[PDB]
């Protein structure tokens, strides 16, 4: 039918969301690596 | 399998190293007629609930998610789980608790004026974040605290729910076409009969009873001493397909009486072409999706993760007990990761989240179980069976002329057979039977010859109270609290039960491998 | 027969003159349920469930319990018609225009000829052969030593009683009877 226009397309927005999620996961992993050592 | 290594993704790597060496055997071990019979069984056993649940959702959600989405999602996730899973015998498919959720969403999205299909694109997005952290931090090691108590309570409750739904469908069929003195002989049939019809309910009851009777008789004929052993076991393996074929022919040769048949969509298209496409924009279809609900989706994501985790892990515990002769290994971390990740990915395309259903997976394991000279000998553990089941589920749309002549009452008898056969291995059901038996007829088992009879009966009765409590919660609008009350049985076993039972009694009654302490 | 359409205006007395819906299927359901309950109660007699005395008492009454259960099931279905037992109104002959309770050996309406009084021996021989074989083979079956019969059976007294009572009842226009096997 007719969908609302967006600045980002579906692949672009899903890549951005997955990149943010991967960054959060990596930050959490690095923090957990920092703990249990010092 | 549930030990904690302390390494990030430690459980995930160990699961791959445990099962993937047996990948060559997981294809060559399927070359047997029992595997084909199990495929024919599980094809219907997974297709019929898939058709029913999608059609229900198509009603509770202006056909946003329907049979087409629940069939395509089931096919894709089943294929990917059979090809890459650590316990391929699990059948991943929609469920009741997941419908109760995907119903609250529409009662929440409709109230707040939000997009239902776009809110999920966000729940599935939040689902991927949770599972990766749980798998990396070895969150599946908490499953080792789910003992035989919780496993058997959950299995007995789920089997009772399955049998009750199977009987309630027949009750609904009887109510829709009651036994009346007169009927309107000119009633519109499309899409469904608009009035009561003669002989419909009685024929449905006859078909269900005959299907169940034939399935049970062929199952008993498998263990019987008639015919040559090879032919006898071959016929016994195909007992369910033979019963289905016999009852399908019986209904087919009765032309005049109407019985409800399997209905599948016309083609591979979305349920509501006026609502959504195949790929749903995470920012919204018609209106811009609010930013606050993007962060507010964590709580529904937490609920979905809890439901899927409990269902899949308890099902894996049930199907991979050491007493079932599973000598290939099961991976808790890999299966959970695959299921939740596939659900999160399929949330993007508008396809439902699926979980390892208990009854279907237990039936799949039992249909591949080989009985030696009464005693379990081996299980046909292979990936071809689940892969073929998923492929046939995906191809169910294209084989409409075959499915359009299969009554639902035949499937009702098959469901009753599955329900009665899923209670064999549960010691809770065994101890329920001992409540109606004299103590001198009790079997030579550790929980009888080392524990007093009344103590065992009290222990069984405590479990029965938990079953009643879980049944009451299911029959309430707050039925999504069922996983929490189910989890609360673990503190009951680990804390309150030792206050009234000795260590030897709890070891005999709650044994991880049915051992005499 | 199972039909797409039925005539809702069907005469019921003395018996339904047309096909009726839900009749044959309900009869099949009742028969299957009765057989299932009887067999399950027979298994339950030898089963290990319940106290032995109560379990054996229930198993002994298995057939009456199944009959009662299925009769109640059919009774709680008012609309559907099922064929029931039919006994006569009273202790009267079936045809009062043909014969009475005592039949004259010389004839009722026409004079009975003398030749048939001697010619009846051959049909009497056939009846005696039938009744003798039926009763004696039934007595042999029911009195086998493997059935734990410790009171004895009579092959002469029982045959004499059966055939003599059949001959006596023949005088009243009543059927001759034999010791049926089943």
């Amino acid at each position: 039918r007719v969908q609302l226009a967006h600045h980002f397309s579906e692949p672009e927005i899903t890549l951005i969301i997955f990149g943010v999620m991967a960054g959060v996961i990596g930050t959490i992993l690095l923090i957990s690596y920092g703990i249990r050592r010092l | 399998p549930l030990q904690q290594t302390g390494q990030l993704f430690g459980g995930l790597v160990r699961d791959i190293r445990r099962r993937y060496p047996y990948y060559l055997s997981d294809i060559t071990d399927a070359f047997s007629p029992q595997v084909l019979a199990a495929v024919i069984f599980i094809y219907f056993a997974a297709l019929s609930p898939a058709i029913t649940f999608g059609g229900l959702l198509g009603e509770k959600t202006r056909n946003q998610m329907g049979v087409s989405e629940l069939l395509i999602s089931t096919a894709v996730q089943g294929i990917l789980f059979a090809l890459l899973g650590a316990q391929p015998l699990l059948v991943v498919g929609f469920s009741g608790p997941l419908l109760v959720f995907e119903e609250a969403f529409f009662s929440f999205c409709e109230t707040n004026g939000l997009e239902y299909i776009v809110g999920r694109v966000w729940i599935g997005f939040w689902l991927i974040l949770l599972v990766v952290l749980v798998v990396a931090f070895e969150g599946s090691f908490l499953v080792r605290f789910i003992s035989r108590y919780t496993q058997e309570i959950f299995s007995f409750l789920i089997s009772l729910i399955f049998i009750y739904e199977t009987f309630s469908k027949l009750i609904k069929i009887f109510q829709d076409h009651p036994l009346q003195k007169t009927y309107n002989y000119n009633v519109l049939m499309v899409p469904k009969p608009q009035g009561p019809l003669p002989n419909t309910a009685l024929l449905s009851l006859v078909l269900m009873a005959g299907t169940f009777f034939f399935a049970m008789m062929l199952r008993k004929f498998k263990n019987s001493s008639y015919f040559p052993g090879k032919l006898r076991r071959v016929i016994g393996d195909f007992g369910v397909p033979i019963s289905i074929l016999i009852m399908v022919l019986v209904d087919f040769f009765i032309q005049d009486t109407y019985t409800q048949k399997l209905s599948v969509p016309d083609g591979f298209k979305v349920s509501n072409s006026s609502a959504r496409g195949w790929v749903i924009h995470p920012l919204g279809l018609r209106s811009e999706f609010p930013i606050w609900m993007m962060f507010a989706s964590a709580l529904p994501a937490l609920l979905v993760f809890i439901l899927i985790f409990l269902e899949s892990q308890i099902t894996t515990l049930i199907v991979s007990k050491p007493e079932r002769k599973m000598v290939k290994g099961s991976g808790f971390h890999l299966d959970l990761l695959l299921v939740v990740g596939m659900g999160g990915v399929a949330a993007l395309f508008g396809m439902p989240w699926l979980s390892a259903t208990t009854v279907r997976s237990v039936t799949h394991a039992n249909a591949l179980t080989v009985m030696g000279k009464a005693q379990i000998q081996e299980v046909k553990e292979q990936r071809i069976s689940g892969l073929l089941v998923a492929v046939l589920v995906g191809l169910s749309i294209l084989m409409e002329p075959i499915l359009s002549r299969i009554p639902l009452a035949v499937l009702f008898g098959i469901f009753l057979y599955m329900g009665v056969t899923s209670l064999s291995g549960i010691q809770l059901f065994d101890r329920i039977l001992l409540l109606f038996k004299p103590p001198k007829y009790h079997p030579d088992v550790p929980y009888v010859k080392r524990v007093k009879t009344w103590r065992m009966h009290l222990f069984t009765g405590i479990q029965i109270i938990c079953l009643a409590v879980l049944w009451v919660v299911k029959s309430t609008p707050a039925s999504l609290a069922l996983p929490f009350v189910l989890i609360l049985t673990v503190p009951l076993r680990r804390v309150l039960l030792p206050l009234i039972f000795r260590n030897v009694e709890l070891q005999c009654l709650d044994a991880d491998d049915a051992k005499a302490t």
